[PDB]
């Protein structure tokens, strides 16, 4: 009865905000590193951006530093993405994923980040977000 | 893990974190240690096992260090067969036949592959060990004390010394409870032994200067208490087992 559930998708202005989050019910998301993947027309899954089960580390990829924003609320179960600037090329189906992180490892989420999400535990079905002139 | 220091990314890189699963989305629960002697085969102790014994409840992880970062890719691996000795018994104190086969895979499907933070250990040749008062390394997440109830955060090392039969399975050591399948280890300053939650972690023996799986971490009378050593599952005396097993 473990679910993760995104929201926040839609369509946005290019240069425009838009905020994604995601909740998690059957389970406390605290404990868990969260990531934020995205599978964009053609391409194939990559990591956006991450964040340990604390909250202090975090990894963004290289296309969005500076522009994209992982926050938690360990009290409220949830997991928020702030997007700005947001340009064509994010167009895609943003995904939400968790993984608990053994002890024993470094503090990063480098790794948690750069490697598509394979083997994440659990998986949200995930929320579109197109960024077009058509909006 | 009594007495010793934390490793680091190239220390017993073939370590393994046998974890059991809970209920729910809680994270699970560290059960033993174990061994990765092959690309898709860790060694361990039956009697981890053998409340549970369906492959189902674990999860292994690999590449366990301070300065490695977490992949679960790579690191993360469930368990496609768990292989308990046929003839696994508990007695009073011992375990008889204490070892454990688990066949890993990551969720793609994969076998551990090589890395600075990830290597299969070495077994010995049959029936061959290390002579007796050889330095043999332990490894684990185990207590640091035999009063202790915490565990540690992170992987300890440390170094025992081999003891003979003939000193082991003296009265005022263990007496009849320990046989030849078994391999006894201690501080000879009894400070520094394996400790509960060390169970199915490797002993590390050289043979012929080659790194060799001697040992599994199997029980004790307490934790580096004085004139009780270690005991451990004697690989050397398994082998046929083995690799009956794995082929
Ligand atoms: N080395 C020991 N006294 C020991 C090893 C394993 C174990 N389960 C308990 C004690």
């Amino acid at each position: 009865q473990v679910q993760l559930q995104e929201s926040g998708g839609g369509l946005v202005q290019p240069g425009g905000s838009l905020r994604l989050s995601c909740a998690a019910s059957g389970f406390t998301l605290g404990y868990y590193a969260i990531g934020w993947f995205r599978r964009a027309p053609g391409k194939e899954r990559e990591g956006v951006s991450c964040i340990s089960s604390s909250g202090g580390s975090t990894n963004y990829a290289d296309s969005v530093k500076g522009r994209f924003t992982i926050s938690r609320d360990n009290a409220k179960n949830t997991v928020d993405l702030q997007m700005n600037s947001l340009k064509p090329e994010d167009t895609a189906i943003y995904y939400c994923a968790a993984e608990w992180v053994p002890p024993g490892y470094g503090a990063t989420v480098q790794a948690l980040c750069n490697n598509a999400g394979y083997g994440m535990e659990y998986w949200g079905k995930g929320t579109q977000v197109t960024v077009s002139s058509a909006a | 893990i009594v007495g010793g220091e934390f490793t680091e990314v190239e220390n017993q890189p073939w370590f393994a974190a046998i974890y059991q699963k809970n209920k729910g989305g809680s994270p699970p629960s560290f059960k033993c240690g174990g061994s990765l002697i092959s690309p898709c085969w860790v060694a361990s102790a039956a009697h981890c096992f053998i409340q549970l014994p369906k492959k189902e409840n674990y999860v292994v992880y690999l590449g366990q260090s301070k300065e490695s970062s977490y992949n679960p890719g790579e690191m993360k691996f469930e368990v496609e067969q768990l292989i308990l000795h046929e003839y696994y018994r508990e007695d009073s104190l011992a375990y008889h036949n204490d070892i454990a086969l688990l066949k890993i895979r990551t969720s793609t499907g994969q076998c551990a592959q090589p890395s600075r933070s990830i290597q299969t250990i070495a077994l010995p040749p049959r029936f061959t060990d290390a002579p007796f008062g050889s330095d043999c390394e332990i490894t684990g997440f185990g207590k640091e004390s035999e009063s202790d109830y915490l565990y540690p955060k992170n992987l300890k090392m440390s170094v025992v010394k081999l003891v003979s039969h003939e000193q082991c399975m003296q009265p005022h050591y263990y007496g009849s409870e320990i046989n030849y399948k078994m391999l006894c280890a201690a501080d000879p300053e009894w400070k520094t032994d394996s400790c509960k939650g060390d169970s199915g972690g490797p002993l590390i023996c050289n043979i012929e200067g080659r790194p060799t799986l001697s040992g599994i971490v199997s029980w004790g009378r307490g934790c580096a208490e004085k004139n009780k050593p270690g005991v451990y599952t004697r690989v050397s005396h398994f082998l046929d087992w083995i690799q009956s097993h794995i082929g």
